[PDB]
């Protein structure tokens, strides 16, 4: 069986699945966690940064595409450059050409289609990575997830990577609780980071070790690392 | 190796098991059709199968009209079919555009039936599992009727059949013809050469009609159209009143 | 159009295209080359699969890239034309926009790249070939000699060998040449050159080439006799004894 | 993809060697011995002719010696039409040469053009090698009369005498023995239609089995003159030379 | 023939101070003898504590402003938001310009 | 066969995984960055007596802030190294300024999947990934003395001290413990010299181990044999004297 | 123009080129070598536009050199002139054409016999006992017409260059800074150092 | 021998494309979806897993229009589908822009009906994983089209695929007997709303989100609408209702 | 899409043989009998019309082809294949010879750009040789008459007369009986009807064969007059009925 149909992304199994698609979501299981939620206000990203060694750095896992967005990464890096790169060109263009930001909404379609081709075609691979998609545009506070798949879907909430099933329960629960954390930053991460904390396991967040990045009506997506998430371990 | 079986290389024997497989998809359908060539007309006829009753009727059709003088029948699956439909529609526009005359029925048969013989060579492009009957009266040959073939094959026919029961429709026609002694249907209307057509069409298959059990196609000087649902009735009315 | 990926890593991490590549080596003549004070030699044996050629018009072994730069190898003949092709192309265009002859290093670094370049490209195989690539760099008087091989990796060598038996051979060089003091003439150079082709050419005064270079652009290849020369005086070192 | 019926022609086996090529010179073996034998005052190239039949045309056939240049020739041992295809690139390469510079072509410069070409698809492409093997009969003012060889790898060679297709080995072994250094023209015509009477798989060696060909460079002139014989003049060099 | 492009006049000025510098430049816009608004801006703040002025033709100042407004925002993607060095500004704009050597920017440009 | 960009059933890209098995077949190289610098060695491992073992270059500059260690097929890094001192001097004639260390890296990680047979995502044509890994060290301005590790999985990390090749594993474990916060340089150099004895089959000495480092004030240099000699005696009288 | 002259006498080629390189209202150099050595015995002088001149002559110094080392043969003046030729007859039709024209001299060592080739930026070239590119022509010619015999030593040759060059000075109304002479023979390519008063 | 599905231009003995009938599975895994052609438009509806109380309601929405007029509604690889539409709608962009008029339906269909027959004539490319419900209204009618991976589509009265294709075609069969003069517009979009509740059993165990569009010559102007709002909820409850 | 057969189908096997090659002949073994037969004025080339049903009419389908007014051809094997090649070979007489000369191809010329188009097809990317042999005959003022076979190989040699195809063995056996060099061109459309009819089934008459020539200029064929040097075309078809006259003196 799937030995057979697992070749390359082009190939159909006998029961209709795309085992190379499949292979590559995979690759964001093994990938470090990190958790996405959003109020009416605000959005916010809290990513577990992993180390390899305890001499080596806990590799940046969020990245900015414009004032108003931003994702976070779970699986191979490099794919997710060229994704965010990717999105950062079509934010600009949306500004330059028609003087407009893009709609959260609309960054999900164009990063569905653009992993889509990567699956239709022979020769190319899959993309090795999950992202979340959180910001402001015209109609307020978003959150996306991205599967390599080419499924996007916006949500109020979630997590991938290892162990994300933890934060994910917590968050499917703590719904009707964060959802209003209208006006309120400090509490939207802190509700981000007792989500996250929620498939530790391993250890504990420390502080080199936490990452967290904000956005909402009035603040323009930023990143936080080191001592200026101490104050939420 | 075994892979002469998978892309258009020559086996031992020297064959193309693609293209004799492609051959296999034209009955696919399950649909028998057959054309036959009048005194200055040519029709051809195609059963008409519709299972779903989803389906819009109006919409089913293997019958296209390639030009305002060309018609052309397929056999085989409907996406091929409308592939190769499309091609001959483009194909006789252009040829008109270039020459400043109407593409001949043979010459966008010998036409299609290279394009068909590239398949066969050309590793990367699979052949149509599809056959593809041309009709029209020739303003030079009078009533034809061209098929081509997955192998690239092509000839001319004094009538013809194609389907599953191709065989028991060709001898049908065989045996009158060997009879009348001549290439056609004396007939001076098409109505007759049409209801004509539709008989032997029941005798081979030995299978009764409705009028929306058949599609027909005719080509005159000047003009190829189909016939509708009632211009069919009309037809089977006709040959009711005989036997 | 072609573009498959013939040189691809396999689980153990081996480039087997590039592996096999240098059995291709192993199997061409033999080459040596060992610098002396004041020169290089380049020495390669002779097969005898077939003897009843034209040796005037047969294409050597050692081939010159520029009047001060000389190129030997071991492996595909055809793959080699290719290489001493481009560079000879390349030490032109050297002169051409540097206003000076290459160095021996560069023109090696750049033969070297070439063949690096082959193992990582789609539809091609690597070349099939190492080389010895000697001379004097331009206005200098301390020889340099270089190898290659299908990788494309490249080194200098006090003394190396290629090919055939290059096992055998790079042993002799290992025990008999000292870099505290190296052949301090051309003479004793040539020498310790064909010493270590006899260890595997057996017997084989037409089956032996060499040539020598010396500063500013001085290269010349002996004739069978000047070599034969120094066959006869060796063998009767060992019969002296 | 197609990855699956590649057979990837330009790849090396574990022994270092090119299977293509390999298999290429394994079908030049099956085919008519070819020989050229350099003289003094002169190139002789006999080949032998693979199938025949009453019917055939020979005196409007050629299937083994092709004129390149006028100053240069070739014997063919492999599939004709790859050798066609080579034969017609190699004659460009030498009118190219001619209107660049207004001389005519070294031999071996084209030979190595030729056999340059034979390597390209030994590297590269993914294309099938030519199942063709050449001797080439030339001369010019820098090596006067000069014969070669080529086969599929692109290697090429020179020669005194040579001979490609089948029984080489033996074809060689009996030049290797016969062959003297100061032979002349008509001495080689006489050991290469020795030496193919006595390798061929046939039953005798008649005149419309063969091809022969000279290049001379006519004393009473001064120039070269290519010589490529009709089916009439082979028979009466096979008589004479006690062949009959 | 059609002339790519056009002069919209106006003027811009730039005096460096000690600790301080600045960059006016008058709102007046024209096209031949005719006013097209009195109230333009021509200078702008860019970001890094940068301001610039492509004085000449409008469309082509607009462009330039704009392209390194841009450039300004890439910079800070590809080097972890390091701030972008009025020195470093100065680089990229000739650049910029230079790019255009062949159908120049009709502008006289400060920062 | 099967693709050269095929994803194992458990999410990783064969070729890079095989690339890496390469590596580890590499000569060792070793890299420690401390608040005075940033130092760079590596095990020469000449495979004859007869090879001039300082024809052996697996220590480069990228730029006068900017040097390098490479372990694997070095081959395959010429073509590397050359995309980043180009990457490095272009951002200087854009910007007259230094390019930033974890930029420069960035930029050469970007060639690392640019391989396949017709990936559509752009025009990567590369057979195969690089069979070498690479520790970039520098410094600038902005994040002051740096050490990353180039991959040909296309990521890179950032380490205070790494090993990569042969004797890797092992002498990561010791950097775990030498490592700390306050090492001045002359202790990271005899460090880095200890533990390549250790890893190194041949018994080390100046001329089959180089060493080299990167300091804000003389930038990038390698340690000429006799500077690095000297270094290995201070390391045998340190370790005999217990 | 710059002064261009070539004369074959009985067993050599003299080429005799001018040394000013002037630009605008002010002569750059007084030194200038308008010649390149193809191989070691071929000579070629040019003069025409600014940058092409030069260009032109290393681009084709580079190509004969390869020619040289791959064949490890010297080609005959007369193939290298009909290179030279065919690249000019190339670049006339070309985007932008070199304005460069050439003489070429060099001792045919298989002939035994010196040889002289004129080629204009055209591709135009032919084959004479004397040539001349420029205003030069239009007194050497028939300076020449009258002087020269082809049974001339190498030295009668260098008076009749000077006679020739005598007369360019007089007449001529640029001050061309003198001439570099250059004979090829049998034994190569040999500047003479002394024509600034032989 | 066998292997014959493993490209995907390849016949198999019997003359299938196994391939593409792989696809077909793909798409039956897939939510359900149907489309109701009415007496003056069409009404599309589909099904919405709501894996997760996470899903933000009604935002994830699958329908799209094709310019103004066309409607299309698809079961399997969503992203696939938005692929195939992307196409539809530069192949409907190119029509108008040469023509004036906005494209007519049929046209329409083959455009998309070529482009999806494409990517079964080479083995270098994947059938698409989704079987398409289209249509709308134009210069002479409403029509609606249901297109399969193997690029065959036809004109439907009633149309669905996914999970529950046999629940809903059965439903839509009943109508087609029980409406000989036609439905109505307002009266689809209820019939619509209940068919993918009685389909929904097929998926029972997951809750899920209705969303249905239309495009009506009278209700809409011939102009592809959103069902939202009252309407909707007016539908939902008809349904919610005969569903007990 | 794209053709990502960029790699030859036709490789060399271990033995040395070519595979594809050898099957392309495998497959002329099977296609209908077919021969020519050189006479001292003229060339005689003919085949069998194999009906595939009594409904098709055989006129619409010739097996022998006018390439050049002075060449035709005829074949054995993959129809589809001919016809495509026919048409390369038309057009090639014309953009590399009648273009560039003003006259059309010699025979020998014209075969052997035939010759180069089937070699490709042995070597070139993503294709597979071409199934079937060709015997082109044809006459040109420098070469007089002359008779040719290509091969899927893309080899081809000069024949007095030979045959191909189902019955060829037999077929050029009986030949090389007959055969004289002094054989008139009626003499040998003979000997070719009668070789023919050993290699027929069943009906042997004027429709069911297939058979023309190249002899004599028909300046009837030409289509004009006013031009002494044009004489017409030495190329002719024969007739259904011209074959069964012939038939009767079988």
């Amino acid at each position: 069986f799937r030995n057979n149909y697992d070749g390359d992304t082009v190939t159909f199994s006998p029961t209709g699945r795309l085992f190379q698609v499949e292979y590559a979501l995979e690759a964001i299981k093994q990938g470090s966690v990190t958790v996405g939620l959003r109020s009416n206000t605000h959005a916010v990203l809290v990513a577990l940064k992993r180390n390899a060694d305890e001499l080596s750095s806990y590799q940046k896992k969020i990245i900015k595409c414009d004032e108003h967005m931003g994702l976070s990464l779970a699986g191979l890096a490099p794919d997710a450059r060229v994704l965010s790169n990717y999105l950062r060109q079509q934010c600009n263009y949306s500004s330059l050409v028609f003087n407009r930001k893009l709609a959260v909404e609309r960054a999900g379609h164009l990063l569905c289609d653009k992993a889509q081709k990567n699956t239709q075609s022979y020769g190319g691979r899959p993309y090795g990575v999950g992202l979340l998609i959180i910001g402001y545009d015209k109609s307020g506070a978003h959150l996306l997830e991205f599967q390599p798949s080419g499924n996007v879907t916006e949500l109020y909430g979630t997590a991938i990577g290892a162990r994300s099933q933890g934060a994910k329960t917590y968050l499917e629960r703590t719904l009707d609780t964060f959802i209003k954390i209208d006006g309120n930053p400090d509490e939207l991460i802190k509700a981000g980071v007792e989500a996250i904390s929620q498939s530790l396991r391993d250890e504990s967040l420390t502080v080199d070790n936490l990452s967290i990045a904000i956005v909402g009506k009035d603040t323009p997506f930023t990143i936080y690392d080191g001592e200026a998430v101490a104050k939420y371990i | 190796a075994g892979y002469d079986r998978h892309i258009t290389i020559f086996s031992p024997e020297g064959r193309l098991y693609q293209v004799e497989y492609a051959f296999k998809a034209t009955n696919q359908t399950n649909i028998n059709s057959l054309a036959v060539r009048g005194k200055d007309c040519t029709v051809v006829i195609s059963q008409k199968k519709v299972p779903d009753k989803l389906l819009d009727p109006t919409t089913v059709s293997y019958i296209f009209c390639i030009s305002r003088t060309i018609g052309m029948v397929v056999n085989g699956p409907i996406p091929d079919a409308r592939n190769a439909a499309l091609r001959a529609k483009a194909e006789a526009a252009e040829f008109r555009y270039k020459y400043g005359y109407d593409m001949p029925c043979d010459v966008l048969a010998k036409r299609m039936a290279n394009l068909s013989q590239i398949y066969t060579q050309r590793a990367y492009m699979r052949p149509l599992g599809v056959i593809l009957t041309f009709v029209s009266v020739d303003e030079e040959l009078g009533p034809s009727i061209y098929k081509t073939d997955p192998a690239g094959y092509y000839v001319g026919y004094k009538a013809t059949a194609t389907g599953p029961k191709q065989q028991e429709i060709t001898t049908n026609l065989e045996n009158h013809f060997k009879k009348s002694k001549i290439d056609h249907i004396n007939e001076e209307s098409w109505e007759k050469v049409v209801e004509f057509a539709i008989t032997h069409m029941i005798d081979a298959l030995g299978t009764e009609f409705s009028k929306n059990d058949l599609e027909v196609g005719v080509a005159t000087k000047d003009k190829f159209f189909t016939l509708s649902a009632e211009n069919i009735e009309e037809r089977l009315v006709a040959i009711a009143e005989q036997d | 159009g072609y573009d498959r990926a013939l040189s691809i890593f396999s689980p153990d991490g081996h480039i087997f295209q590039v592996e096999y590549a240098l059995e291709a080596v192993k199997r061409g003549t033999c080459a040596v080359g060992v610098k002396g004070k004041n020169c290089v030699v380049l020495g390669c044996e002779r097969r005898s699969t077939l003897k009843l050629q034209d040796t005037r018009i047969t294409p050597s072994k050692v081939s010159k890239i520029d009047s001060h730069v000389v190129l030997s190898f071991s492996g595909l003949n055809a793959d080699s034309r290719i290489l001493i092709e481009k560079a000879r192309v390349e030490a032109q265009s050297h002169r051409l926009t540097l206003e000076d002859p290459v160095t021996v290093e560069y023109l090696t670094r750049y033969v070297a790249g070439v063949q690096q370049r082959y193992t990582q490209s789609g539809g091609v195989r690597p070349f099939g070939v190492s080389t010895l690539i000697a001379g004097f760099d331009p206005r200098d008087d301390e020889p340099k000699l270089y190898q290659t091989e299908p990788s494309g990796i490249y080194s200098s060598w006090s003394a190396q060998t290629i090919g055939r038996n290059s096992k055998t051979v790079r042993e002799f060089l290992e025990k008999n040449y000292d870099r505290k003091e190296p052949p301090a003439t051309v003479e004793e150079c040539v020498k310790l050159t064909v010493r270590s082709l006899l260890e595997v050419v057996q017997t084989g005064a037409k089956n032996i080439e060499i040539t020598v270079v010396k500063p500013d652009s001085d290269i010349v290849a002996l004739s069978s006799e000047e070599i034969n020369q120094y066959v006869t005086q060796i063998e009767q070192e060992k019969q002296e004894q | 993809g197609s990855r699956r019926y590649d057979s990837r022609t330009t790849i090396f086996s574990p022994e270092g060697r090119l299977y293509q090529v390999e298999y290429a010179l394994e079908s030049i073996s099956h085919a008519g011995t070819a020989i050229g034998i350099m003289a003094s005052d002169g190139i002789v190239l006999a080949a032998e002719r693979k199938v025949t039949s009453t019917l055939l045309e020979q005196d409007t056939s050629t299937e083994k010696l092709y004129k390149l240049n006028d100053k240069i020739a070739v014997a063919v041992a492999g599939l004709t039409a790859d050798a066609e295809i080579l034969i017609n690139t190699a004659r460009i390469h030498a009118q190219n040469y001619l209107k660049t510079y207004n001389e005519d072509i070294p031999v071996e410069i084209l030979v190595r053009r030729l056999s340059d070409i034979k390597q390209g698809y030994t590297q590269h492409g993914g294309l099938r090698p030519f199942g063709v093997s050449f001797i080439y009969a030339g001369y010019d003012d820098r090596y006067g009369y000069q014969l070669y060889t080529s086969n599929p790898s692109g290697n090429y060679t020179g020669w005194k005498a040579i001979s490609v297709g089948a029984n080489t080995s033996a074809a060689q072994t009996l030049l290797q023995m016969d062959y003297k250094d100061d032979m002349k023209v008509d001495d080689a015509i006489e050991l290469a239609l020795k030496t193919l009477s006595k390798t061929t798989d046939s039953s005798a060696l008649t005149y419309d089995r063969l091809e022969f060909a000279t290049i001379r460079k006519g004393a009473n002139d001064g120039e070269v003159y290519q010589k490529i014989f009709k089916p009439q003049e082979i028979k009466d060099i096979l008589v004479k030379t006690g062949i009959t | 023939q059609f002339n790519p492009y056009g002069d919209n006049g106006g003027t811009i000025l730039g005096i460096a101070g000690e600790d301080f510098a600045v960059l006016a430049g008058d709102t007046r816009n024209i096209t031949d003898y005719s006013i097209n608004s009195r109230y333009e801006p021509k200078v702008f703040d860019c970001g890094d504590n940068i301001v610039m002025s492509a004085n000449g033709f409008a469309a082509d100042g607009d462009a330039l402003v704009k392209r390194f407004k841009n450039s300004v925002k890439w910079y800070h993607f590809d080097h972890n938001d390091k701030k972008l060095s009025i020195n470093s500004a100065a680089r990229n704009i000739q650049h910029l310009l230079y790019g255009k050597r062949f159908f120049p920017y009709y502008v006289h440009t400060i920062i | 066969d099967r693709g050269v960009s095929t994803f194992s059933p458990e999410g990783r890209l064969f070729q890079v995984e095989y690339s890496l098995e390469a590596i580890k077949l590499g000569s060792t190289a070793i890299g420690i960055a401390t608040k005075e610098g940033v130092v760079l060695g590596v095990e020469k491992r000449a495979t004859s007596p007869l090879l001039e073992s300082d024809s052996i270059e697996k220590i480069v500059e990228i730029d006068r802030h900017i040097g390098c260690a490479m372990s694997g097929l070095t081959a395959d890094a010429r073509s590397m190294i050359e995309h980043a001192r180009t990457a490095a001097v272009t951002h200087n004639l854009y910007y007259d300024e230094d390019i930033n260390v974890e930029s420069l890296t960035q930029s050469v990680c970007d060639l690392a999947l640019r391989f396949g047979e017709g990936a559509s995502g752009e025009e990567r044509l590369m057979s195969r990934p690089f069979g070498v890994a690479l520790l970039i060290a520098g410094h600038d301005a902005d994040d002051g003395y740096q050490l990353f590790h180039a991959e040909p999985s296309g990521t890179f990390y950032r380490y205070n001290a790494k090993a990569i090749g042969s004797g890797s594993e092992g002498a990561q474990a010791e950097l775990l413990n030498e490592w700390h916060s306050s090492l001045t340089l002359k202790e990271a150099e005899l460090l880095v010299l200890k533990i390549l004895k250790q890893v190194m089959e041949e018994k080390l000495d100046e001329n089959n181990a180089q060493l080299s480092c990167i300091t804000k004030q003389d930038g990038f240099k390698i340690y000429d044999n006799e500077k690095t000699a000297e270094l290995i005696k201070e390391l045998k009288e340190k370790e005999a004297a217990e | 123009m710059d002064i261009i002259l070539g004369i074959r006498v009985q067993d050599s080629v003299i080429l005799a080129s001018s040394k000013a390189v002037t630009r605008g209202i002010s002569v750059l150099k007084d030194s200038d070598d308008k010649t390149r050595q193809l191989s070691p015995h071929t000579l070629m002088s040019f003069a025409g536009e600014a940058g092409d001149t030069v260009q032109f002559a290393e681009y084709i110094q580079a190509n004969i050199q390869l020619y040289s080392i791959r064949e490890d043969y010297e080609l005959s003046p007369q193939a290298v002139s009909s290179f030279v030729r065919q690249e000019l007859a190339k670049s006339i039709r070309s985007r932008r054409p070199y304005q460069v024209n050439v003489l070429i001299g060099g001792y045919d060592k298989k002939k035994n016999k010196p040889e002289l080739y004129q080629i204009d930026y055209l591709g135009t070239k032919v084959e004479l006992p004397y040539g001349a590119h420029g205003y030069s022509g239009f007194y050497t010619f028939s300076l020449l017409d009258h002087h020269y015999r082809p049974d001339m030593t190498t030295e009668e040759g260098l008076d009749l260059l000077k006679l020739c060059v005598q007369e360019l000075e007089k007449r001529m109304p640029m001050d061309f800074k003198g001439v570099i002479v250059k004979i090829v023979d049998k034994d190569g390519i040999r500047q003479v150092d002394d024509f600034q008063a032989q | 021998g066998t292997g014959y599905d493993l490209s995907n231009s390849v016949f198999s003995p019997d003359g299938r494309n196994f391939q593409v009938e792989y696809a077909v599975k793909a798409v039956e895994n897939g939510t359900t979806s149907i489309g109701i052609k009415c007496n003056d438009g069409v009404v599309f509806a589909v099904e919405k897993l709501i894996t997760s109380k996470l899903l933000v309601p009604q935002k994830n929405v699958k329908i799209q229009v094709v310019d103004r007029h066309i409607g299309c509604v698809y079961s399997g690889l969503i992203p696939d589908g938005r692929h195939l539409v992307n196409r539809g709608r530069e192949e409907a962009a190119s029509f108008k822009k040469l023509y004036k008029t906005p494209i007519p339906i049929p046209a329409f269909a083959d455009r998309l009906g070529q482009y999806v027959q494409a990517h079964t004539l080479y083995n270098s490319v994947r059938p698409f994983g989704v079987s398409t419900i289209f249509g709308g209204v134009d210069k002479n009618g409403a029509h609606l089209y249901m297109l399969e991976p193997s690029g065959s589509y036809w004109g439907y009265k009633g149309a669905a695929t996914g999970k529950g294709r046999q629940s809903a075609k059965a439903e839509l069969e009943k109508l087609v007997d029980h409406h000989p003069e036609g439905l109505s517009a307002r009266e689809a979009v209820k019939q619509a709303a209940k068919i993918i509740y009685l389909a929904h059993e097929d998926n029972k165990e997951k809750d899920f989100e209705l969303e249905i569009s239309w495009c009506s010559l009278s209700e809409t102007n011939g102009l592809h609408k959103f069902v939202k709002g009252d309407l909707l909820q007016e539908a939902i409850d008809f349904a919610q209702k005969e569903i007990n | 899409m794209t053709d990502r057969y960029s790699f030859s189908l036709t490789t060399f096997s271990p033995s040395g043989k070519l595979g594809q090659i050898d099957y392309a002949l495998t497959a002329v073994k099977q296609g209908v009998t077919s021969l020519g037969i050189k006479a001292t004025n003229g060339v005689v080339i003919a085949t069998e019309k194999k009906s595939s049903s009594p409904l098709a009419m055989s006129e619409t389908l010739s097996k022998v082809s006018l390439l050049t007014p002075d060449i035709g051809a005829v074949y054995s094997g993959m129809g589809p294949d001919y016809r495509v090649l026919v048409d390369k070979s038309r057009k090639v007489a014309h953009t590399s010879y009648k273009r560039i000369y003003g006259e059309y191809p010699p025979t020998k010329l014209l075969v052997s750009e035939v010759a180069k188009i089937m070699q490709e097809a042995t070597q070139s990317g993503g294709v597979r040789p071409f199934g079937v042999s060709l015997l082109i005959a044809g006459h040109d003022e420098f070469n007089g008459f002359s008779l040719y076979q290509v091969d899927p190989s893309g080899s081809y040699f000069p024949w007095k007369a030979t045959a191909i195809g189902k019955g060829s063995v037999a077929a050029k056996t009986f030949l090389e009986k007959r055969w004289n060099d002094e054989l008139e061109l009626e003499d040998a459309i003979h000997i070719a009807l009668l070789t023919l009819k050993e290699s027929v089934e069943g009906e042997f008459n004027g429709d069911t064969i297939e058979l023309a020539i190249i002899g004599d200029e028909n300046p009837d064929l030409l289509g004009y007059t006013g031009i002494p040097t044009d004489k017409g075309p030495r190329f002719r078809k024969l007739t259904s009925q011209e074959i069964n006259d012939r038939l009767e003196a079988l």
